């Protein structure tokens, strides 16, 4: 289509909006209640263009671009005077009741309305009347309220409502009496609330985590990394002020996460400012600890190892790519551990054959937005992988999209096509051992054990095609309920199958794989999407080695002498009995590390690693998308006494300490370029990002705004003289703000958006191709495999059904988004968020054992006879009790165990 | 309360200033003291600038030496265009990177005694300039005595540095002869006057608006 | 039509002429805002341009401008000819008061121009300065050398890639190793600059006249080549007072970058900040009130006494008579008195905004002007009686330094000393400013002969007619506001700001990220207290500066300085450099 | 919009009274007599619009009680200068399409007629000068001319 805007031709999209089109073209028309996530409504009236039906026509009539079609033939006038006087006084309109509240605002330098109040150029008031004013309600302990600064533009409902399926947020009252917010007080309770803070135009919802240490934007020293709280890899834009994490924004990808979080990414980062993180290199002598410089500690552990006979390295899916290699470089590929157990690693390489051997397509999670019937197969998403939960609620939204399509009616006009399809949408199935929060769209929901959801599995598998292994002892209501799911997805157009390795079995795994395979057999574009357990879990399959249990029978047995653990507890993933007795028999236990862990006290050196916010890296999300994360901030900047690396530069340096008796700090690209020359299937994390050559016309890429204040005081009580600027060789980025972050420089990497006129998260406009779309220069990270060209053959190894025993628990999983994931349950503010500890009975199982709701019963598990108190759940099949996987003492490894002597005690 | 400078312009130590300075006790009997007392006295009130000026600051510095201030009154009026005839250099303008061997050849062409006034925001810090040809301040190689904020400092400003310098050179320890006795300078640990100047500055309520003359 | 209307010049002359000897296609014509035809040539063209430019029928005559741009950060070159650098002159023909601005583009690979100084002579130093910020070579140049920075400079500094902040890089480390260096790099070649260590009867003195010179106006060496007294050849070296402010210029917002504007020309202050307050007015399209207009006009003509105060003052004491400069500066004090209360500073008030003035005139301020307006004339015919009609001060000053008007001309002479060769050119006249044209005040102009002596009475002259400018400016301010009403006036006025949210709004945004100009190129020229001051201002569309080009005058004059001292004694070099009206701020920027 | 006694003689139609600068609507008319000042009139009737705003869209929801307070200014005769000029500039800007539905339109017509035909009773009620600032001590206000 062609539009004339201004009497200049545009070429744009004839089914877009006007205003979407004009933004793409770099044309500036205020808004507010248009997002391009949402859709259009027409309610602020602010994005008022002038338009023409001939060249010949100088009357006109003001239009909402955002509600009108980018079609061939129309003229519109942005800078018509009538245009702007109308977005003008539609500026001073939402002025009148706006109080005088920018200094202390949250979303000052950061506020929409404040960048349209100037783009409008409106600046003098001549109201002189009353402004109105609202009461706030309590939040909870992530989200601020202040609703005098509300403008109306609707966008709060129609996220947390529309987009999220959220229900205790809407808008109340009347006419100038609007009220947006809950029907009373208490915790926002969407595991996607935290996006309101962005979606919000002003400083109503604010991030009240940043809010308790508070900086402008300006201020803050951004880099682009990666959510590490679970393996969907969502791109962040993490913020620091003062040597502290201040804030975790969301990076635009427009094929990962786009413009949402999830709330535990969003606000689980308090783990890296805990004041009890390891900031120097620890040596324990005798009860003593002496400090160490960074030389001194790598002699004395070169030394150490010198004199061991046999060491082992133990990884963690927490480490990044380059940190696990670089400990398997350091002890040797043989003698490299994962730090999962067995039983998690046979799960995640199972996942991962079928990934990248299955033969079919994996999603990108806004690629998982684009199906037509979802099968969730024992994977609770929302607490475990939660965007790929908001990305299914949109799937299922697509049924009305494609009933509004039928009927001519284009694809932003949202209230048009929610009024079309009213309750129709696409088929959603879901399994678990209880209820999930995905239930409310689900169009069917099977509460069973993991072996029942993975007999369910194998009987669709079976009745897709005869082919795949039958599963007999079935039911004939759920054989009807299996034809249903059956009838769905075979109708499909594209089915999408979700698993993952957080259910705890194998069996679940095989059955999704099965049912892939059996869709795919039938010539479908099926997809497959399995979700894993930690940021590199992932990259820790690929790279693969032994299993933890391995490395403790070798510890045990006196083999090895001397174990370096890496970024790893060792209690989430064994019986903290036997990892303690293990580590105590070794002579030699190195943890690297920037979280205090419980087996630092048996360590005789403890090596400060740094953070995610603080290193660089590379990690595997759970499609195998290699993303690079890039350091924030220097620890050493304002503490000169911190030693705080990153722990492939720590293991590099002591491996080369070992052989060569010499310290090499080495580069990141070194390394990189180390792992894929070793590892040929980890080959594809070079194109990550570009080295730290890559220039910007010869400059580097700035790692703080152009307006970054306190240059010459900010470090001035500490000494009067102003040191360098820290320096970055491992990375294209700079630490300061003597770099670029031009919207059209030709980069993937975008630490943050700003452009003059739009401070706002409205600044990621400028950034893409087209708004919405993708990062106009692709977006960053890159698929390590593809789709193989043959997949697998049917697993036959078809479970019995479930069989309650007496005296013998199955522990049935819980997830839970605040609480399961170790570094974010860490976090302070995430301790009010986490649910009180429990266990959950059957009401049947309760009565057996005369137990009734808040009694607490005591259990033992390996030795460890803990005491919880019991929570009813109708839904969870007998013979089970559900136990908080990842909490303090519940390690997630006790998914699909046992459990003996539960009693009331 | 007192630090004690030894220079070394040819010892193994290369970054400048080729000195090396230690928190030491008061060296000072009845009679050498009364003589140091009489010298610092002399010195203090005899005290003759360098004729020696980098950028604006320089201009209020003059503007001090003329009838409406007449710094003349101190003592300190005669500015010297040779170094060996000045007392006291002031560093009155940026310290520009072109510049910083020419200070540094200026500082050493002067002779004992010799102090260093650092004038002006550029001279202490390198001020607004935190720029590529700009010296963040001249105590990055020259040692200072008396910092004057401003940009510029007004000309009692530098009358104001001038008594402060005044106050410590006249109890300040210097080697009487250089035949005998201990040769190092001992400068006395004044009080901050930010600290000094605290409870009348806290104690400030009501101003005069700046709404007439 | 407003004045800062974007205009493409079509219908200026010259154009035509280009278009009439070139053709139509050998250059582009670019709409601007700085108020002068922009033209962009082939660099194959540029000597041939300049030729026909300087041979027209009402010549253009003096090289104003010669500087580099790099503009591969530049977003928006709509209708501009592909360029990853460009080369810019700026041509001023008197005669038919206009000016004209060559372009030159530029790939990074052949950042070669040919050199203009066959055409001006004093491109020479303007193309070593582009050499030395920028790295682009002038084929032809007889000495491109660095000129701003030392010898051992690595990089070129106005560059986008070059950081500006001197903490980017390690702090500064005087060793005894770098301290001989630095010192060996200072120390002046005779060789290099074709000159020989004497004649076989006598040897040539080489004599550091600077950095630290009582009669050397700042950080500035003159190298002398003497035989006996007389100056067989010199090199004036600068540099020496380089504080990167063009370079600031790109570092900091519109807003935050006037105080620099100040201590451009430390002697100047509000007259610094005029120019580039109304190039960034041209950029907002703002018009000031007429109160605006006064209130900076009074403050230029009190900064401007201020300036010629002392100059005078200290051409008498260069001469030898070291009263008169006690006066001047009580003088000076009560000119301070009045810029103290009106706008809370001595030196460098900065005190001019976006859009106005940041403050009202005080309550009390007619009294202390018309104190001052009563206590300078007889001070300033007693100074006059004492010191400039003294005949020893005249054989000091009379016949010392002469040149015509073609010297004046060719070397980019303007302020006193081209009026004092008869041109009568002040920009306050030829192009006003700032509603100078609702003053009477005369041009003094000289003779013919541009003399030492005949700089500081022209001088003398133009402090009376600023007296003149002064009463009129008290005795018919208007009334009303000291801030326009647009709403790119940075910062709004202060009451509505803490009252108003929408007008907190502007503020807040304002003052953090920066007034945001749209893309677009402006340019203002003004009488300085020294000459003619200009600023040349690209927006990119952001809140700074993509590139702040300021013109100062002392950097000609002391181009000029051995063209016209050349075979003089030493005491006419030291009446010369005092009778230049020079500071090495305004030289070195 | 409100008719004058002139406009009695028109037949009630949509084209005759569209014609006439007003709406037949529910041709269900309504007399206002000389006893009844305008200016209460038109702000009893733009204080139920006010009040009946959905609150969807700017205009109407934020406009219309601007409007509202104006008139209740103009009521009490505490109007000051420029006031009439943005009820008239709010009577242009809730014009259909600006607003989201008609309701703001409707609002507007009467306050519009009522300014054309009885503009008389509007000024009246405009006695005070404009202020909308209180002085602060030690800031100079920027006083316009
Ligand atoms: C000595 C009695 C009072 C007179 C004060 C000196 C007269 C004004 C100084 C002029 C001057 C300026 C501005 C100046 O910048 C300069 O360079 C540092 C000089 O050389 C030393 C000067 O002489
Ligand atoms: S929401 Fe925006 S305009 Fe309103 S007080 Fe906060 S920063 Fe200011
Ligand atoms: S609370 Fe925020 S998002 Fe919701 S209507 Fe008000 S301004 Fe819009
Ligand atoms: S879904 Fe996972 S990767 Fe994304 S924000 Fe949440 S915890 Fe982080
Ligand atoms: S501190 Fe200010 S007044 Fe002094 S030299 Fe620097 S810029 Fe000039
Ligand atoms: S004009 Fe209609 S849509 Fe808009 S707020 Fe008023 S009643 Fe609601
Ligand atoms: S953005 Fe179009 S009316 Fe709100
Ligand atoms: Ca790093």
């Amino acid at each position: 289509a062609t539009i004339h805007v201004d009497g200049k031709e545009y070429e744009v999209n004839g089914a877009d909006n006007l205003l979407e089109a004009c933004l793409s073209l770099g044309l500036d028309i205020p808004y507010f209640c248009w997002h391009p996530a949402l859709g259009s409504v027409g309610a602020c009236r602010q994005c008022a263009v002038k338009q023409y039906q001939n060249a010949e026509d100088t009357r006109g009539r003001l239009v909402m671009s955002c509600m009108t079609p980018a079609s061939d033939g129309t003229f519109i006038s942005i800078d018509d005077e009538e245009a702007k006087q109308f977005r003008e006084s539609v500026v001073e309109w939402l002025m009148t009741n706006h109080p005088h509240d920018c200094p202390v605002c949250e979303e000052g330098g950061n506020c929409h309305l404040q960048d349209m109040t100037v783009m409008t150029g409106h600046s003098f008031r001549r109201y002189r009347f009353t402004k109105r004013t609202h009461r706030n309600q309590d939040l909870g302990p992530f989200i601020s309220h202040e609703m005098n600064r509300c403008i109306a533009c609707y966008r709060c409902v129609r996220y947390y409502k529309d987009y999220a399926d959220g229900t205790d947020l809407g808008v109340y009252g009347a006419h100038d009496n609007v009220y947006f917010g809950r029907p009373e007080d208490g915790t926002l309770e969407s595991e996607f609330s935290g996006n309101l803070v962005e979606i919000c135009p002003t400083g109503v919802f604010t991030d009240k985590t940043h809010s308790e240490r508070y900086n402008r934007k300006w201020d803050m020293q951004f880099a682009p990394s990666i959510c590490q709280q679970c393996s969907i890899g969502c791109n962040i834009s993490p913020g620091e002020r003062y040597g502290e994490l201040r804030r975790i924004e969301n990076r635009y990808n427009g094929t990962v996460n786009h413009y949402f979080l999830c709330d535990r990414g969003r606000f689980g980062y308090g783990y890296v400012n805990l004041k009890d993180r390891p900031r120097q290199p620890v040596q324990r002598r005798g009860d003593d600890f002496i400090t160490l410089n960074a030389e001194q500690a790598m002699q004395g552990a070169a030394d150490i190892l010198r004199q061991s006979k046999k060491v082992i390295g133990i990884g963690s899916p927490r480490a990044s790519v380059e940190s696990n290699f670089a400990l398997r470089e350091l002890v040797g590929e043989e003698n490299f551990y994962t730090g999962i157990a067995h039983g998690e690693q046979e799960r995640l390489q199972l996942a991962l054959k079928v990934l990248r051997e299955g033969g079919i397509y994996t999603p990108a999670l806004r690629e998982i937005e684009s199906y037509d019937a979802v099968l969730v197969l024992g994977e609770d998403v929302t607490q475990t992988g939660a965007r790929v939960a908001l990305a299914v609620r949109q799937a299922v939204k697509g049924k009305a999209r494609e009933m509004a399509a039928a009927q001519k009616v284009a694809d932003w006009q949202i209230a048009a096509i929610l009024n079309i399809g009213q309750r129709a949408k696409h088929p959603l199935f879901v399994t678990n051992v209880d209820d999930t929060r995905l239930d409310d769209i689900a169009a069917w929901t099977y509460r069973a054990p993991v072996e029942d959801q993975a007999r369910l599995g194998f009987a669709i598998a079976h009745a897709l095609d005869n082919s795949a292994p039958a599963v007999d002892g079935i039911e004939p209501e759920l054989q009807s309920k299996i034809d249903v799911i059956v009838q769905a997805l075979a109708g499909a157009k594209k089915p999408l199958i979700i698993s993952g390795t957080n259910a705890g079995s194998l069996e679940v795994i095989q059955a999704a794989a099965n049912v892939a395979k059996a869709l795919k057999g039938r010539g479908a574009d099926v997809g497959i999407t399995m979700i894993a357990r930690s940021v590199n879990s992932m990259g820790l399959g690929i790279m693969g080695g032994g299993s933890l249990e391995e490395a403790l029978t070798e510890l045990e047995t006196g083999r090895a002498d001397a174990v370096v653990v890496l970024e790893n507890d060792l209690h989430r993933h064994a019986s903290a009995i036997r990892v303690n007795a293990a580590l105590a028999k070794a002579p030699l236990v190195m943890v690297v590390d920037h979280q205090r862990t419980a087996i630092m006290e048996n360590a005789h050196l403890v090596l400060s690693a740094a953070s995610f916010a603080e290193s660089d890296g590379t990690v595997i999300n759970n499609e195998g998308r290699a993303q690079r994360f890039f350091q924030v901030y220097d620890p050493a900047y304002y503490d000169s006494k911190t030693v705080m690396l990153e722990s492939w530069r720590w293991l590099h340096s002591l491996h080369s300490t070992l052989l060569s008796r010499e310290v090499d700090w080495t580069q990141l690209d070194h390394v990189i370029d180390a792992v894929v020359a070793k590892i040929p299937e980890l080959a594809g994390i070079k194109d990550a990002a570009p080295d730290a050559t890559f220039r910007i016309r010869g400059q580097k890429l700035a790692r703080e705004p152009h307006r970054y204040s306190g240059r010459t005081a900010m470090r001035a009580n500490i000494s009067v003289h102003e040191p360098r600027q820290p320096q970055d060789i491992d990375t294209m980025f700079t630490f300061s703000m003597e770099g670029n972050n031009q919207p059209t420089a030709h980069r993937s990497q975008v630490p943050f958006a700003w452009a003059p006129g739009w401070n706002s998260p409205q600044a990621w406009n400028k950034f893409q191709d087209e708004v919405g779309g993708k990062l106009r220069f692709g977006d960053p990270g890159v698929r390590l495999f593809e789709t193989s060209e043959n997949g697998l053959d049917y697993f036959t190894s078809v479970p019995a059904r479930f069989q309650p025993q007496d005296g013998k628990w199955r522990i049935a999983p819980y997830y839970h988004l605040f609480g399961s994931d170790e570094l974010s349950q860490r976090a302070p503010v995430f301790q009010s968020r986490m649910p009180q500890p429990y266990i959950k009975l059957n009401p049947a199982d309760a009565a057996k054992l005369g137990v009734n709701a808040g009694t607490r019963v005591s259990f033992s598990y390996d030795g460890n006879t803990v005491t919880l108190p019991v929570e009813i759940a109708e839904g969870l099949t007998a013979g089970q009790v559900g136990l908080p996987m990842g909490m303090s003492g519940i390690a997630p490894v006790l998914a699909g165990a046992h459990l003996e002597d539960l009693k009331e005690a | 309360d007192y630090t004690l400078t030894r220079i070394d312009p040819n010892g193994e130590n290369d970054r400048y200033p080729l000195q090396k300075q230690e928190i030491v006790t008061d060296p000072l009997n009845v009679f050498m003291g009364k003589l140091n007392d009489m010298v610092n006295w002399g010195r203090k009130n005899s005290i003759w600038p360098y004729n020696f000026g980098l950028s604006c600051c320089y201009v209020e510095m003059v503007t001090s030496f003329t009838a409406v201030h007449d710094v003349a009154r101190f003592g300190a009026e005669v500015l010297r265009a040779s170094p060996r005839q000045a007392d006291l250099m002031v560093v009155a303008g940026t310290c520009f990177t072109k510049m910083a061997p020419v200070i540094q050849r200026l500082y050493d062409q002067m002779l004992e005694p010799k102090w260093v006034i650092s004038m002006g925001a550029c001279a202490n810090s390198g001020g607004m300039y935190d720029i590529y040809s700009v010296v963040q301040g001249v105590d990055k190689f020259i040692p200072v005595d008396v910092y004057i904020p401003g940009c510029p400092p007004r000309p009692e400003a530098y009358m104001q540095a001038l008594m402060l310098l005044q106050e410590s050179i006249g109890k300040e320890r210097r080697p009487l002869s250089w035949v005998v006795g201990d040769q190092g300078v001992y400068r006395a640990n004044m009080q901050s006057e930010r600290e000094r100047k605290r409870g009348e500055r806290i104690a400030v309520t009501n101003l005069r608006t700046p709404d007439e003359i | 039509e407003p004045a800062w209307q974007t205009r493409d010049h079509l219908d200026d002359p010259v154009i035509g002429e280009l278009r009439n000897r070139f053709g139509p296609d050998a250059f582009t014509v670019q709409a601007t805002r700085t108020g002068v035809p922009v033209v962009w040539i082939k660099r194959e063209q540029l000597l041939e341009v300049g030729d026909f430019l300087k041979k027209l029928p009402k010549p253009y005559v003096m090289l104003f401008d010669l500087h580099g741009m790099d503009e591969r950060l530049r977003t928006h070159r709509e209708g501009l000819p592909a360029a990853d650098f460009s080369v810019f002159y700026h041509l001023i023909s008197i005669d038919r008061n206009r000016d004209i601005m060559l372009k030159v583009a530029l790939a990074e690979n052949d950042l070669h121009v040919p050199t203009f100084t066959k055409l001006f002579p004093n491109a020479n130093w303007y193309e070593r300065e582009t050499w030395d910020l920028f790295g682009i070579t002038f084929d032809g140049h007889p000495n491109l050398r660095r000129i701003m920075m030392p010898q051992t400079w690595k990089g070129h500094p106005l560059r986008k890639d070059y950081p500006a902040r001197a903490t980017e890089f390690s702090p500064f480390e005087l060793t005894k190793a770098k301290q001989d260096l630095e010192m060996e790099a200072l120390t002046f070649k005779p060789e290099e600059w074709g000159m020989k260590r004497g004649t076989e009867n006598e040897d040539f003195m080489f004599l550091n006249l600077g950095p630290n010179h009582p009669s050397a106006h700042g950080a500035f060496r003159i190298v002398l080549q003497l035989d006996g007294e007389e100056i067989v050849d010199c090199v004036p070296d600068i540099g020496y007072h380089h504080r990167g402010a063009e370079k600031m210029g790109e570092r900091q917002s519109w807003h935050s970058y006037i105080p620099y504007t100040d201590r451009i020309e430390y002697l100047g202050g509000c007259v610094n900040e005029m120019p580039y307050v109304l190039a960034v007015e041209k950029l907002a399209g703002i018009t000031v009130p007429d109160r605006v207009n006064v209130i900076r006009v009074m403050l230029s003509e009190l900064f401007r006494i201020n300036s010629h105060l002392l100059y005078i003052s200290t051409f008498i004491q260069d001469v030898g008579a070291m009263t008169p400069v006690f006066f001047a500066f009580t003088d000076r004090q009560k000119i301070y008195d009045l810029v103290e209360a009106i706008t809370g500073f001595r030196m460098h008030p900065a005190w001019f905004r976006i859009g106005g003035v940041a403050h009202d005139l005080p309550r009390g301020w007619d009294r202390l002007l018309r104190e001052f307006l009563d206590w300078m004339p007889k001070r300033l015919a007693s100074y006059e009686k004492a010191a400039l009609q003294n005949t020893i001060l005249k054989g000091r000053s009379q016949g010392v330094a002469a040149y015509g008007a073609k010297e004046a001309l060719e070397w980019g002479t303007t302020g006193a000393g081209l009026r004092a060769t008869g041109i009568d050119f002040d920009v306050r006249k030829a192009r006003p400013y700032s509603g100078y044209e609702n003053f009477d005040f005369e041009i003094p102009v000289g003779g013919g002969v541009s003399d030492c002596y005949t700089r500081v009475m022209l001088k003398v002259e133009e402090l009376r007619q600023s007296l003149r400018i002064l009463e009129q400016c008290l005795n018919n301010m208007p009334e009303g506001p000291f801030k326009a009403d647009h709403p790119l006036t940075t910062p709004p006025p202060k009451e509505r700001t803490l009252q108003h949210i929408e007008t907190l709004i502007t503020h807040f945004l304002q003052v953090s990220w920066g007034p945001v100009m749209p893309a677009n190129e402006s340019f203002q020229m003004i009488e300085a207290t020294k000459g003619i001051n200009s600023y040349y201002l690209t927006s990119d569309g952001s809140t700074m500066s993509y590139r702040t080009r300021v013109r100062t005058p002392s950097f000609a004059h002391l181009q000029q300085i051995p063209a016209a001292i050349r075979g003089s004694l030493v005491s006419d070099l030291i009446v010369y450099l005092g009778s230049i009206d020079f500071v090495m701020s305004d030289v070195d920027r | 919009d409100f008719l004058t006694e002139a406009h009695l003689d028109l037949p009630m139609e949509f084209e005759s009274i569209g014609k006439a600068g007003s709406r037949l609507g529910t041709a269900l008319a309504m007399a206002v007599d000389h006893e009844i000042n305008m200016v209460s009139l038109v702000r009893n009737l733009e204080e139920f619009f006010a009040r009946e705003s959905c609150g969807w869209c700017t205009p109407c929801r934020d406009g219309l009680p601007w409007s509202v307070k104006i008139l209740r200014a103009l009521e009490r005769g505490e109007g000051q200068p420029g006031d009439i000029e943005t009820l008239e500039q709010l009577c242009r800007f809730l014009g259909p399409g600006k607003t989201f539905c008609a309701h703001a339109p409707g609002a507007v017509e009467p306050l519009q007629s009522a300014i054309k035909y009885f503009r008389e009773e509007f000024e009246a009620g405009i006695k005070q000068p404009f202020s909308n600032t209180h002085l602060i001590n030690g800031i100079q206000p920027n006083l316009l001319k």
